[PDB]
């Protein structure tokens, strides 16, 4: 199949005569069983029958499941006529430590980047200046740490030389929420992709479970600390009200605006692509 | 004073397919009939009605939602004329 | 809304409540025959300002107060039909109603969803709540001026009944209270006719003697 | 389940979907007889694997799909008990369904209390509100291919009746829609027995021969 | 005669979105103007291209297309209200 | 009463019983559901001589043959008088009939002249005496055969039923019931048409090829 | 707080059979399940809703008739055995539970 | 552990009435005490004497008898209320209890 069926919204799924019937308060909508491709539940209100996941099982589509958070939880293993991304998984553990490094320096080189440019949209010229020049300073192995000093720049710069990320205040709380939102979306994608999480772009650290799609959707973090920034000054509750609105906001795309669901699927899938392909292009995002 | 009203908006969104049903079911309610899709319109009374009517319906107005109103006469309205669908190698059957 | 009959020499006109005295019991109880047998007796005859004579199922004929049944299907269809009317009068309270049974709408069609079988609605209306509401007028613990006040409202909810009246229903009721009785009739209008064998004292009131004359009568 | 009357040896079993054809016109007339009298006529017998006599209420019977009406009184009755239970099941939906009927009731005791005729109310049950919305099954039906896999569902939503009986109503669907209603009766376990006079090519089928012997097919 | 158009029909298949996407194009190309998402108008010089353009118009529908058409003067042309989607000051009388 | 639709080239006329065959099941189906829409679908078009258009309520469509209710209030009414017409229409009878009503009435009589209140009746008719016998159509113990020939029976006192249709009928029958079943439905002159997906041996009938080619057929 | 009720009454008269339906129907309006004969339960938001309900049962208790009324908990509510001369089976301790064919 | 214990059966026929008596004259040799018609209950030790209690009303269950367990704990069973068409005094609020004259 091509088309990926994902329901964000309660509903009951049924069969009948190859065809799935999605049933939902507004409309019914019947899809064709070959044109699905992948099938994503992203809320836990969602109904669906044992006898359609039979025919899942016989038409190979991959289930997944997902919590309240919205985070995947589980997925569904047929016994036989397994789904190609079990297969891709493999160049997952093939994946080459040069692939990765490069992968890594140009997100990183991304996100400080649009730290630097957003510093320039906020017409800081020497902070923006020196963000900069670090992300021109950055190299492989990461030996001068220019990520770390281009951090403390650029929250100093937003909040304050007061403010830090260690500190315990409703803005902190606000980037974790957000950096909590966009680590849902990224890893919905890259469970979307197949590859395993818990494999990380980054070799220092395997801590995180989420490390694959936590240094993905670094390129992507500025743009929480705008909208963290201009509504600083309200309370938690108004924060997540306000980082709520980004998933209906839309976003420029290097090739179109585009919303942020396709913009992290399209760099998502370029991403995957690139590392089993070891590096044929690297998606680029600016603010 | 006969009031034709077209209704467009970007359906995307959850939200604003809610927002979509909620202002058909406006205009249902307040007395417009549906001819087609986006097709809608109403018989004021008078032009005092018809003001009024213009004011609810911009207070009624989704995000993103765009109105286009037209006065057409009650024997101009019924003159409204609905129709519901030059090549040189036509095709039955098949179409390659 | 003119009545007559052999006994009368000029045809009277009943506007508002009238009440007509009869003292004479013979004439009396043979008019008040003439009243349920109308249609049969051509005796007594009722016609309007076009002189058309109107037939008994327009006419309305009341005796027992408490034993007649004021709840009916038309009666209390066209009441909920009124309160309705009242509701969609007011844009605010019309508008928090809809919003609270978008609400309910909204919660009974998730529970539909969350079944297995596909199921289809349409809407809750108002009528249908009112209907549901079970509204109706209570005459369980209702005294007969109230009963009989609640008949003069809801008179002009039934369309077919051209004219109202009553037999010997005002001895049940005091002097205040037939003022009552008069002054909202003359604010609503409607055409009612009393009939009593003995005068009331402090109304006017047309009587008819043992002479067979008819006379106006202030008190 | 398995079926038993006079012309077969030995009492088939009906499981899943099942294709019985019946070559003999009096035969098959005579059991459709059979099978409307069945309350009437002890020669049509019916034994679960309890091996045990069911009641004609059991039985559902069907040879006029598009004339079968989804909606009736027992099922909008049941259906309504169902979303009435699933309603009860949640406490604080209900609270809120209660709060928000209290409003209502006040503002529509409100506006009677303004008028001036003498009003009288109950009040306002959730039963009366799912009656209110007229919630039903879906009505709509664009072909006799949908509208028999409705009765399905119906069939299967229905646990009183152990049986679905379908005569001589495999003429109307295709080869492959007939495959496609196999499939989703062996999907949804329900049983279904078709009675059909002549065999159906391409399916497995009970052929009764007119010397009233049975046969398998496919 | 100002022929006021409006035009409607199911666009989820990628069939249907390319015959709205060429009826439109047929529409620009007869010379109507698209004021607004299914929202066009055109003038027509009298009633013979009025009706040459309707039977043009039944011609060209799409399959499931949808079209609405109404006649209206200047006067009401002009007198047409578009809100795409509350004030402190209201005067009654002369606006100053 | 010709019936026509797309398929067909030109409307075929329907007079007495009419077997159409349809060997599509695509455009057997198709049709069948036009049947029952055929109010709402105007595909399928039947029009008597005076070219009307007739309506849903006045066409009889028939699947289920045990399923259908013989027994209406109208049929069971019109029965009773063809009864009465046919007691009636010999004078013997009638008067031996009324002679025993004069006696159970005489007999009645003195029973309400017996007791202390006085008591007034009027007649015992005849329609009444059917009535209270409760003549009807038994179809409990009828056989599918037995049950289409009284639908065929009281397809003449059904007024608004312009013509009845079947929907895979034959399938029932055997060849020589299906004689019958003609044979009668030119006598009754009443207008039936069957459809069925096979063709019949042995019996004129109009078949439909999955061609789309409508030709006469004598077997 | 979940509620069991306990009704008892007797049902000799046409009278009390007619109370009988009543007061049951009327334990069905307020949200009561029947688990078995003049055994019910119902789940009650907090202690407020318990005690209106309280004063709502003794109120609308019939001539003769008796209520026992106990709070339990969820986990002592699963833990309820219902005995049929067959026992529930959330009090046994099994290792594998058949619905379905037991075989 | 407090074992609250219904029973229920058709009393219709003698023999289903001789074996409620004896079912119920085994729940009190047992240590059961009837707070009511049907309602009955007894305090066991532990777990296990619970288990052996379950088995042993199984067992003695009569035909077409019905048995409901509940566990319940000493506070759920102070919080027992009884209401007869008089109700329980330990559910009750008043300030003042009189055991004695009520004057
Ligand atoms: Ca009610
Ligand atoms: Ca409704
Ligand atoms: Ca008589
Ligand atoms: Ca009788």
């Amino acid at each position: 199949g091509w088309r990926t069926v994902v329901v964000n919204i309660h509903s009951k799924l049924s069969y009948k005569n190859n065809h799935l019937i999605f049933r939902n308060s507004y409309k019914t909508e019947m899809i064709h069983l070959s044109e699905i491709d992948i099938l994503l539940l992203e809320t836990t209100d969602i109904v669906l029958t044992t006898m359609l996941v039979k025919r899942l099982v016989d038409e190979n589509i991959l289930v997944i499941f997902c919590d309240d958070k919205r985070l995947p939880t589980a997925f569904l293993t047929p016994y036989y006529a397994r789904h190609d991304s079990s297969l891709q998984i493999a160049r997952q553990i093939a994946w080459k430590e040069n692939v990765k490094c490069e992968v890594w320096t140009a997100i990183i080189a991304q996100k400080i980047l649009n730290q630097s440019y957003y510093l320039g949209e906020c017409s800081f010229f020497e902070k923006s200046q020196s963000i900069m020049e670090l992300y021109h300073g950055l190299e492989r192995f990461d030996p001068s740490n220019r990520e770390g000093h281009s951090a403390r720049i650029y929250f100093n710069t937003l909040f304050g030389n007061d403010f830090t990320r260690e500190s315990d205040n409703d803005i902190n709380a606000a980037l974790d929420y957000g950096y909590t939102l966009l680590l849902s979306m990224f890893a919905r994608e890259v469970v979307v992709c197949g590859c395993m999480t818990q494999i990380g772009l980054k070799h220092a650290n395997q801590f995180n479970q989420f490390n694959l799609a936590s240094d993905i959707m670094e390129p992507f973090r500025p743009i929480i600390d705008r909208i963290v920034y201009q509504n600083r000054h309200n309370n938690f509750v108004k924060i997540k009200k306000e980082l709520f609105s980004i998933f209906s906001e839309t976003y420029l795309y290097n090739g179109k605006e585009m919303y942020l669901s396709n913009i992290v699927s399209d760099y998502t899938k370029k991403v995957i692509k690139a590392l089993n392909q070891l590096g044929e292009e690297i998606p680029e995002f600016r603010i | 004073m006969r009031m034709i009203l077209m209704f467009d908006m970007p359906t995307d969104t959850a939200e604003e397919r809610k927002a979509y049903r909620k202002f058909r079911k406006f205009l249902l309610s307040e007395g417009f009939i549906m001819h087609q899709f986006s097709v809608y319109s109403k018989l004021l009374l008078n032009h005092t009605a018809n003001t009024a009517m213009v004011g609810r319906l911009k207070a009624n107005n989704p995000k993103k939602g765009n109105i286009t109103i037209l006065t057409v006469t009650e024997k101009q309205f019924a003159r409204m004329i609905y129709l519901y669908g030059e090549e040189r190698l036509v095709f039955l059957g098949d179409n390659y | 809304m003119k009545i007559n009959f052999s006994l009368l020499d000029e045809p009277m006109e009943v506007n508002l409540g009238t009440v007509l005295v009869i003292e004479d019991v013979s004439v009396f109880a043979q008019l008040v025959k003439e009243f349920y047998q109308y249609d049969e007796q051509s005796n007594l005859t009722i016609f309007d300002s076009k002189i058309r004579s109107i037939r008994s199922s327009e006419l309305l004929l009341i005796t027992d107060i408490l034993g007649y049944d004021i709840n009916t299907s038309q009666v209390l269809k066209l009441l909920h039909t009124d309160i309705v009317s009242q509701l969609n009068d007011k844009p605010e309270v019309r508008s928090e109603i809809d919003s609270l049974v978008s609400l309910i709408t909204d919660i009974i069609m998730a529970e539909c969803i969350e079944n297995e079988l596909d199921i289809e609605y349409d809407e809750i209306t108002l009528l249908e709540l009112i209907k549901a509401l079970g509204v109706r007028i209570e005459t369980k613990s209702c005294t007969v001026f109230e009963k009989i006040f609640e008949i003069l409202q809801i008179f002009k909810y039934l369309v077919k009944k051209r004219i109202l009246v009553f037999v010997n229903s005002l001895s049940y009721f005091s002097k205040d209270e037939i003022y009552q009785i008069l002054e909202y009739t003359k604010l609503s209008q409607a055409d009612v006719l009393f009939l009593e064998p003995r005068q009331i004292e402090g109304i006017q009131q047309f009587i008819l003697d043992k002479d067979y004359i008819l006379m106006p009568y202030n008190n």
